[PDB]
C-alpha cells in the first residue's frame, strides 16, 4: 500500500542484508538483470554501450554494479526526504535523455523484488513494502 | 478388544520395531532367544529345524519364516476377512503339531518383550496384549486367547 | 614491501568496512560521509570551489550531503568490487575518465582526500588496518586518476 | 548360494520397504496382490486354476487375498533376507520342495511372475531400479522355482 | 494416461512427502501460486477477497492453506471412489458460483506439479500418473 | 563473437564439466529440455516417437541421452575442423528429412546454455565464447 | 560367479572410464577409439567390410575417425547409463534395432571388439579391472545383440 | 626477494593448473603457444626476429612448438613455486642470466608478453583473476627481465 | 614400443603424482634424495648449483629446472616433432657436461620410485620403462636405452 | 650383485608392503591384476585354477601360494643354502609347466609396481630388480635373469 515510515525501516534492512557486502553481489545484480531480460528483452538496446548483449562481460557487470549502487543510495535515504529527493532527483536528470519508459522502471522494481525475495528468502520478504516504497524511488527519476 | 484403533496403532508400532533388512533377523533372533529363555523346554520343539543352534541357517530361515508370518498377519489386522482366512490357514498347519498353547502364551511375551524393548517407553502393551490374543484365538482356537 | 593490494588485504578491508557502511544505518553513511570531506577542505581549501555545483560551501546543504554519500558509496561500489577485479577495471576507469571530465581534479586531488580517510576511519571503524587499507584505497585510484594531471 | 552383490540388495530392499511394510494400510496390499495376479494370468491364464483352494473364482475374497499376501510375505522375507546368503539359501530351498510338491507348476510360470513384477513394481516405487532389482530377484526366482518343469 | 489403481498408489505417497507435514508448507504453497499467478496473472482477480495481490500476506497464504489442504482431502481419497466422489462433488457446488474455467484448473493442475516435483525430485517424479489423476480430480470440481 | 581456437578450448572444458560424466547427466539433459519445451512447446511434436509429451519417462530420457551425447561429439571435436565437419555433416543428413527450423537449432542452443551455466555456476560461464561456438556447431547440422 | 553386473562393478567402471573418456581431452579420445578397432579388424580380418561407408580401409580417414570416436561414445553413454538402467534399457534396445538393419553385424561381432577393449583399456587407463568392466561391457552389449544371429 | 601474497599465489597457481599441466593434449598446448606469440608479435613484431633458432620463420614446426613449451614451461614453474621465495629468486635470476646473455631482447619486449598473457589467459580460465595475477606476475616479469635494455 | 596409449598414459599417472604448488618442489626433492642414495657418487656432479645442500635455494631451483623439464618432455610425448625437437635441445645442453649415461640409468629408477611411490599401486611401470627410454635416448643418445 | 646389504632391506620392504591377514589377499589380488593387464595372453595359462574369475576361491588360493611362495623365497634371501634348496625345488615344479620366461619378467614388473606402490617413494628399485633377478634365475634358468 503506502510506503509508510515503518515500511522504510524493514526494508533498507531487507536491502542491505540482500544487497550483501561484496561476495554474493556479483550474483545479486546477475539475478536481477537475467530477470529483465528474460521478462524484456527489448530493453537490452538500451544498454548497448554497456554490452547488453552479454550480461557475463565485465564492462556490464561493471554497469549492473553502477545501477544497483545507485538502487542502494536511494534506500539508504528512503528514511530521509530531503536528502533523498536530491538524489532521486539528480537521478531524474540522468534518464530523461535515455527515454525510459515508465513500464520499464516498473520490470525492473519487479526484478529486484525477484532477486531480494531470492536473497533473503520469500518466508520473510514483505511485498506491499517492497512495492511501496520501490514505487516511490521509480516516481522521482521519471521526475515525478 | 483390539478394535480397529488400536489394530492400526499395533501396525505402525510393529512395522518400526521389526524393521527392514538385517534389522529383521537381528529382531527375531531376540524374540526367540527370549522364548527359549522364558520356557527351556519350548526349543525341544523344533528339532527338526536345527534348534539345537540358534545360529544354524536352518533356524535362522524359521525365525525368517515364523515372525515373518507374524508379521503379514498383523499386516492384515485391518481386514477381518483376509486376515480371518490366512489366521484360518494357520490353525490348520499348527493343528496337527500338537502344540501346547502355553508356548503361544510365551511367544506373547516375547514377543512383547522385544518389540517394547525395540520401541521404546512408548509401546502400547494394552493394545498390542489384546490384538495378539486374536492372533493366538485364530491360531490355537485355544479359549485362554479369549 | 611491494604494496600491493594482496587478497588478505581485499578480506580485510571488505569486512572492517561492511560493519560501518550499509544501508541498515542511515546516518552511520551520513556521519562518515561528510566526516571525509570536512577533513579533505580542512586541508585543501582551495578544493571547495571543485563542488559548487553541490554546494560545497555549505556542508549541511542537502544537496552536498547527497553528494558526499555518493562519493563514498561509491568507494564502496568498487571496495565490494574487489572481490571481482576483471569487473572492478571496467569500472575503474568508467569512473576514470568520467573524472577527467571535471576541473581541477588531479592525482593529487585524490592523495589529499586519502589522508582525508586515514585519519577518519580509525575513529568510526574499528579494529582499523591503515597499512592494508591504505594500499587497497591506492589501488583503487590508481585506475581512478588513470588519465590525470598531478 | 550366491545372490546379489551387498549393494544391490541394498537397492532393492529400500525400494521394497518404501511400498511394502506392515504400516500399509490393507486397501494397498490388496491393490497390489489384484494387480499382480491379474497380470500374472492375462500372461498365463492356464495358472489361474492352479488357485482354487484360495478361490480365485473370486479374487475380492479375504480367502484370496490372504493367499496373495502370503506370496508377497514369502517374497518380503527373500528380499529382507538378501545380506544372508546363508539363510536365504534355505528359504528359498524350502519354497521349492512346497511349489514342487505341489501338482501343475511350471517353471515358466514363475517367469511370468517375474516379468510382471518387474513391469508392476515400477509404477508403485521411485525411481525404480531395474538392473539392481534382475541381479537380485532372479537370483530369488529360479532358487524357488528350482525343480519346476 | 489412466489414473489406474497402481498410479494412485504412487500418487498419493509422492503428494504426501511433498506436502510435508507442516514446517515446508508454507513454502509448498508459495511455491504452486507463485506460478499459477505467473502463467495466469489475469486468475488473481478471483482471489480479491484473499488478497490475490500478494501471496506473501496471511490472509493469502491462509488461503492456499485452505486450497492445498482440499487438494490433499482429494488425493487421500483417490483410493476410494465412494467418499472420494462425495468430496469431488462437495467442492464441485462450491466452485460454480466462483465461474472458473476449466483451462484454469488446467494451470493449477501444472503449477501444483511443478511444486511436487520441486519438492520430491524430477528424479522421481511421475508425470503420466500425476498429469492423469489430476485431472480426475478436477473433472469432478467442474462437477465432471 | 567468434568462435576462436581460445574459446574452443574454454568451451570443450566448461561442457566436460556440466556434462558430468554419468550422475548428473540424467540432471543435466532433463534441465535442458524442460526449457526447450517451455520456450518452445511446440517442439514436442517432433519427439512423438520418443516420448515428447512427458520428458519423464526412460524412452524419452534415453533421447536426450542421445542429443546431448552427440552435442558431446561434436564440442569434442571444436579443436579438429576435419573430423568436426565430418560429424557435423554426417548428422546434418539426420535432420533434413526432420523439418528442423534453424529457428529451432538456437532454441535448444540457448536451452543447453541455460543448463551449463546451471551446472558451472554463472559466475563463470562465458556467454560470448558459448554462443559462438554453439552456433558454429548448429550452421553445420543445417549444412551450413 | 553370478557373471551380473553389480551397482560396485557400475561405480568402478564408471570412475575408471570417466577418467579417460571426455570432453576435455580431444586426444585422449581418437587415440583409445582408433586403438580398438585397429584392434578389432586385426583380430576379425573380414569385419572393415562392414565399415565401408565409413572408410573402414583408411584408418586415419576424417571418415572412420569421426566413426571410431562415434562408437566409443555410444559405449561412454550407456556407461553413464549404469546409473540409471531404466533409461539404459531404452537406450540399449533403440541400439538393438539400429544394429540390426546393417548386415554381418552378429552377437560374434561384439564378442571381438569385446576382447579389443579387454586388451586396449589397460594400457592407457590405470586402475583397470577386467573382470568387473568385463561384467558390465557384457551387461551393455547383451542389451545391443537381443535380434541378432551369432 | 618478494613476489606475492601466499593467499594471491593461491589463486594464481590454482587458475594455471586449470588450463596448464601435463595431463593437456599437445593440441592444446600449441593453441596455447600460438595464441601467445601471435599476439606478442603483433604487439612488438620487431621481436619475431629473435627466434631464428627455433625456426619462427613457421609457428607450426615441431621445432618452434618445443620452444615457446619450453617458455611456458619455465613460466610453468614459476607460477608454481610463487610460495617459495627463495627458490622462486634464484629460478628467476638464473633466468635473467640468460635472457641477457643473449642480444636484442628489450625489456619492453617482455612488457609486451605481459600484457598478452593478461589479455590471452581470460579467454582459458574461469572466473580469471586480474589483480591476483598482476600481483604475482609482474614480480615474476621483472625478476627475469632484470638487466633488460 | 611406448606407442601412444602409453604416452597418454604415462602422461597422466604423471599429472597426477607431480601435482602443482608446494607438491611440485616436494616431488622433486624425493626423487633428488633417491638418485643420491641409489648412487652417492652422482652427487658431486652438481657442485656448480650447491649439492653440498639439498635444501639451499641454489639447489631447490635446480631440482625445479629438472624435473620441470621432465614435466615438458612428458607433456610433449603426444607430439613426436615437438617431443624430437626440445629432446635434441636436451641433448645440446647436456651433451658437454660429459655425463656418464649410467645415471641417466639412476634417474630412470628414481624416476620410477617416486611416481610409483606416489600414484599408489596402480602405477604402469612397464608404460613407464618404456617411454622413459625415450627420453634417454633422446638426452644422452647411448645406445643404452634402445 | 644383491649383495647381502639389499637382501637385509628387500625383506624389510617386502614384509611391510606384503602385510598379514586380510592385506595379504589384497596384496596379491593388485599384482595379479597387474599381470594379467601388462600381458592379456598370461591369463590363460592358468584356466586350471579357474583364472576365468580372479575373484573365485579356486583362483584366489592360487594367489595365496604363489605369493605366499614369493614371501617364503624372499624370506630366505639370507640363506644362500635354504635360498637355493627350495630356490630349486620350485625350479623342478615350474620345469614342466614349460613356461616362457617372459612371464617372470612381467612377475618382475608387476610385483614391483604393487611393492612400491604400497611401500611408498623410499621404494628402493634397484635393489628390488637385482634380488628378484636372483629368484627368475633360480626358477627360470633362462640367462634373461643374469
Ligand atoms: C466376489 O465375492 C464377494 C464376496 O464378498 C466377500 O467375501 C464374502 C465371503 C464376505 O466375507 C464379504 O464380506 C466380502 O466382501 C462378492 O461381494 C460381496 O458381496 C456382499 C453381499 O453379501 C457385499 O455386501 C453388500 O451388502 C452388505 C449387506 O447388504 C444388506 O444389508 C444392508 C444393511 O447393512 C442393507 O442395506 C442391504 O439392503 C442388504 O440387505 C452391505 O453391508 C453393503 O451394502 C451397503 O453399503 C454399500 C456401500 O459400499 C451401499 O452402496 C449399499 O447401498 C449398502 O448400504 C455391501 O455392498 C460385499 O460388499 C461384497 N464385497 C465387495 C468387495 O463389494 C462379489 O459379488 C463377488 N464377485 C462377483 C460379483 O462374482
Ligand atoms: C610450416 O611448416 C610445416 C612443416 O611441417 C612440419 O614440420 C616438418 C619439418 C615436418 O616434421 C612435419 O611433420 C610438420 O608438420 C609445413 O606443413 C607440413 O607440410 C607437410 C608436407 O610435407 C604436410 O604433410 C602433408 O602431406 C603428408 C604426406 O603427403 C604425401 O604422402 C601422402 C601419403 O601419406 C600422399 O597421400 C600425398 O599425396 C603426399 O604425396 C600427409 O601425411 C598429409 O596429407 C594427407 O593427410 C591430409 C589430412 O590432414 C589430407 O588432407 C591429404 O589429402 C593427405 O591424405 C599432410 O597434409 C604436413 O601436414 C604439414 N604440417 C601441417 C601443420 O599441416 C607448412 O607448409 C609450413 N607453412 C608454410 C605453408 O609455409
Ligand atoms: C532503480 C532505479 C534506477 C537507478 C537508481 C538507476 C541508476 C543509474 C546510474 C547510477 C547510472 C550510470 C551513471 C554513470 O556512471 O554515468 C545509470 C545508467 C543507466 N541507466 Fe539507470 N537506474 C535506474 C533504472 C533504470 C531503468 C529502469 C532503465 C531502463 C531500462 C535504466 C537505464 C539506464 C541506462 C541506459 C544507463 C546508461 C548506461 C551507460 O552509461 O552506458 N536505468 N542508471
Ligand atoms: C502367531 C505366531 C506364530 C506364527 C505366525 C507362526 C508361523 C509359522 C509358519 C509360517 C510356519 C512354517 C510354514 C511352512 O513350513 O511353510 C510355522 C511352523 C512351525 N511353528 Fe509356528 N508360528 C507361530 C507360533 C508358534 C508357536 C507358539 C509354536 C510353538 C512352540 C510354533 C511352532 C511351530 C513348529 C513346531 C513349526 C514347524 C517347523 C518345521 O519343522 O518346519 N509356532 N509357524
Ligand atoms: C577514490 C575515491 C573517489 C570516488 C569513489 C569518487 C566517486 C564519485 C562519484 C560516484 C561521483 C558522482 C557520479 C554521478 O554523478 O553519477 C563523483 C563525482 C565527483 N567527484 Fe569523485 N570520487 C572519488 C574521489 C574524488 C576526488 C579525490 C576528487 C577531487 C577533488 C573528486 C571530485 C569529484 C567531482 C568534482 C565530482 C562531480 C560532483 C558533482 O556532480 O557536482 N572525486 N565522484
Ligand atoms: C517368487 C514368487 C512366489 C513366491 C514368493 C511364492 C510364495 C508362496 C507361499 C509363501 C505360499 C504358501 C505356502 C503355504 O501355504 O504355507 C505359496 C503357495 C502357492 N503358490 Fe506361490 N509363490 C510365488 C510364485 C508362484 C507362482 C508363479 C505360482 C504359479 C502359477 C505359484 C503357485 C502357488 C500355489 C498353487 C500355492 C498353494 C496355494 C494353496 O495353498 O491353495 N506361486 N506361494
Ligand atoms: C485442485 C482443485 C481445487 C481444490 C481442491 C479447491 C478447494 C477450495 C477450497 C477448500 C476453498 C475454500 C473453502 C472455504 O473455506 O469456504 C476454495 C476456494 C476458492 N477457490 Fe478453489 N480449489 C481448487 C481449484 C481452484 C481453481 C482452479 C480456482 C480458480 C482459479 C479456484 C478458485 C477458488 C476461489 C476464487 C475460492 C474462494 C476463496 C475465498 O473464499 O475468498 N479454486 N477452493
Ligand atoms: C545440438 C544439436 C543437435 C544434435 C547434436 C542432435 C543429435 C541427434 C541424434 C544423435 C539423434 C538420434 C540418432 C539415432 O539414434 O538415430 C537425433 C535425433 C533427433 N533430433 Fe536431434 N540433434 C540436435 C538438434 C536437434 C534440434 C534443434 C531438433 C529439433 C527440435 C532435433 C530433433 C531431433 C528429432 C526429432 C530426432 C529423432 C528422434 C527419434 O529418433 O525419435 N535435434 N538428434
Ligand atoms: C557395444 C559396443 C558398441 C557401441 C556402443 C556401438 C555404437 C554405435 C553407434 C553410436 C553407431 C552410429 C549411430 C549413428 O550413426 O547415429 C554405430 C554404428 C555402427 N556400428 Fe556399432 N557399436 C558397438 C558395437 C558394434 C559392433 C560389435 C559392430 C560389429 C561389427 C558394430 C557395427 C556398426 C556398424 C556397421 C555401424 C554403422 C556405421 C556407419 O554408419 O557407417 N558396432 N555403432
Ligand atoms: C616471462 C616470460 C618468459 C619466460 C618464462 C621465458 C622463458 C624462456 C626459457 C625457459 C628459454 C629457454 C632457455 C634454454 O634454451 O634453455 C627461453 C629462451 C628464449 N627467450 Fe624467453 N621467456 C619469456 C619471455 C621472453 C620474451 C618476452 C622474449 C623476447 C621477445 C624472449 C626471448 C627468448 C629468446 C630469444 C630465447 C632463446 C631461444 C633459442 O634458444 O633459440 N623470452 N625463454
Ligand atoms: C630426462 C631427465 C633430465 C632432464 C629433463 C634434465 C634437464 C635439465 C635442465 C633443463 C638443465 C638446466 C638448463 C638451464 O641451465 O637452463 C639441466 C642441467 C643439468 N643437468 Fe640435467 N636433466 C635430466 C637428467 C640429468 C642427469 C641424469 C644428469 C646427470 C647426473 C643431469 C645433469 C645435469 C647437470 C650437471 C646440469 C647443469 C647444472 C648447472 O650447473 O646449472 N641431468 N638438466
Ligand atoms: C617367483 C615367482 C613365482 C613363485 C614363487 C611361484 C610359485 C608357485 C607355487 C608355490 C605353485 C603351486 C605349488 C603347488 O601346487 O603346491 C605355483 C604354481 C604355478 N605357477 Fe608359479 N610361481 C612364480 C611365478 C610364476 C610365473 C611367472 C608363472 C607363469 C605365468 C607361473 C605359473 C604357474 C602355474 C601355471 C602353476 C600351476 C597352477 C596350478 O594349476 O595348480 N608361476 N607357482
Ligand atoms: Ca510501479
Ligand atoms: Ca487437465
Ligand atoms: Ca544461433
Amino acid at each position: 500500500s503506502e510506503c509508510g515510515p515503518l515500511q522504510r525501516l524493514k526494508v533498507k534492512r531487507q536491502w542491505a542484508e540482500a544487497y550483501g557486502s561484496g561476495n554474493g553481489r556479483e550474483e545479486f545484480g546477475h539475478f536481477i538483470w537475467a530477470n529483465v531480460f528474460k521478462v524484456a528483452p527489448s530493453a537490452r538496446d538500451m544498454f548497448k554501450r554497456v554490452r547488453g548483449d552479454n550480461i557475463y562481460t565485465p564492462a556490464f557487470r561493471a554497469h549492473a554494479t553502477r545501477v544497483l549502487g545507485g538502487l542502494d543510495m536511494c534506500v539508504a535515504l528512503l528514511d530521509d526526504e530531503s536528502v533523498l529527493n536530491t538524489q532521486l532527483a539528480h537521478l531524474a536528470s540522468q534518464h530523461s535523455s535515455r527515454g525510459v519508459s515508465a513500464e520499464q522502471y516498473n520490470v525492473v522494481e519487479h526484478a529486484v523484488m525477484m532477486g531480494v525475495e531470492h536473497e533473503i528468502g520469500q518466508n520473510v520478504f514483505d511485498k506491499d513494502a517492497w512495492q511501496a516504497c520501490l514505487d516511490v524511488i521509480t516516481s522521482g527519476i521519471q521526475g515525478n | 478388544d483390539c478394535n480397529i484403533l488400536q489394530r492400526l496403532k499395533v501396525k505402525m508400532q510393529w512395522a518400526k520395531a521389526y524393521g527392514f533388512g538385517t534389522e529383521r533377523a537381528k529382531f527375531g533372533n531376540s524374540l526367540w532367544t527370549s522364548i527359549f529363555n522364558y520356557a527351556p523346554d519350548a526349543r525341544d520343539l523344533f528339532k527338526s529345524v536345527k534348534s539345537e543352534d540358534m545360529r544354524s541357517p536352518q533356524f535362522k530361515a524359521h525365525i525368517a519364516r515364523v515372525i515373518g508370518g507374524l508379521d503379514r498377519v498383523i499386516s492384515m489386522f485391518d481386514n477381518e476377512d483376509a486376515l480371518n482366512a490366512d489366521l484360518e490357514h494357520l490353525k490348520s498347519q499348527h493343528d496337527p503339531r500338537g502344540l501346547d498353547a502355553l508356548n503361544f502364551v510365551v511367544f506373547g511375551k516375547a514377543l512383547f518383550a522385544t518389540v517394547g524393548g525395540q520401541f521404546g517407553v512408548c509401546f502400547d502393551l494394552p493394545a498390542w496384549e489384546s490384538c495378539y490374543k486374536v492372533i493366538a484365538m485364530g491360531i490355537t482356537g485355544n479359549d485362554m486367547f479369549s | 614491501s611491494s604494496n600491493s593490494c594482496t587478497t588478505e588485504d581485499r578480506r580485510e578491508m571488505q569486512l572492517m568496512w561492511a560493519n560501518v557502511w550499509s544501508a541498515q544505518f542511515t546516518g552511520r553513511r551520513l556521519a562518515i560521509a561528510q566526516a571525509v570531506f570536512k577533513d579533505l577542505f580542512a586541508h585543501v581549501p582551495d578544493a571547495v570551489g571543485l563542488f559548487d555545483r553541490v554546494h560545497g560551501t555549505e556542508i549541511d546543504s542537502s544537496e552536498f550531503k547527497a553528494h558526499c554519500i555518493r562519493v563514498v558509496n561509491g568507494l564502496d561500489s568498487a571496495i565490494g568490487l574487489l572481490s571481482d577485479p576483471s569487473t572492478l577495471n571496467e569500472q575503474l576507469s568508467h569512473l576514470a575518465t568520467q573524472h577527467q571530465e571535471r576541473a581541477g581534479v588531479t592525482k593529487g586531488g585524490f592523495s589529499a582526500i586519502a589522508q582525508s580517510f586515514l585519519r577518519v576511519m580509525p575513529q568510526v571503524a574499528s579494529c582499523f588496518n591503515p597499512d592494508a587499507w591504505s594500499r587497497c584505497f591506492n589501488r583503487i585510484t590508481n585506475g581512478m586518476t588513470e588519465g590525470l594531471a598531478e | 548360494s550366491e545372490f546379489c552383490s551387498e549393494a544391490d540388495a541394498t537397492i532393492v530392499i529400500k525400494q521394497w520397504n518404501q511400498i511394502y511394510n506392515a504400516g500399509i494400510g490393507a486397501k494397498s496390499r490388496w491393490t497390489m496382490g489384484n494387480e499382480i495376479f491379474s497380470s500374472l494370468f492375462k500372461l498365463k491364464p492356464e495358472s489361474e486354476v492352479l488357485f482354487n483352494n484360495v478361490n480365485v473364482a473370486n479374487m475380492s475374497s479375504g480367502a484370496f487375498h490372504a493367499h496373495t499376501v502370503r506370496v508377497l510375505s514369502g517374497l518380503d522375507m527373500g528380499i529382507n533376507y538378501l545380506n544372508d546368503a546363508g539363510t536365504l539359501t534355505s528359504l528359498t530351498a524350502h519354497l521349492a520342495a512346497q511349489h514342487v510338491a505341489r501338482t501343475g507348476l511350471k517353471a515358466v510360470y514363475f517367469d511370468a511372475m517375474g516379468k510382471v513384477l518387474m513391469t508392476v513394481l515400477p509404477s508403485l516405487i521411485d525411481n525404480f531400479n531395474p538392473d539392481a532389482w534382475r541381479n537380485c530377484l532372479l537370483p530369488l526366482k529360479n532358487a524357488i522355482a528350482k525343480g519346476l518343469p
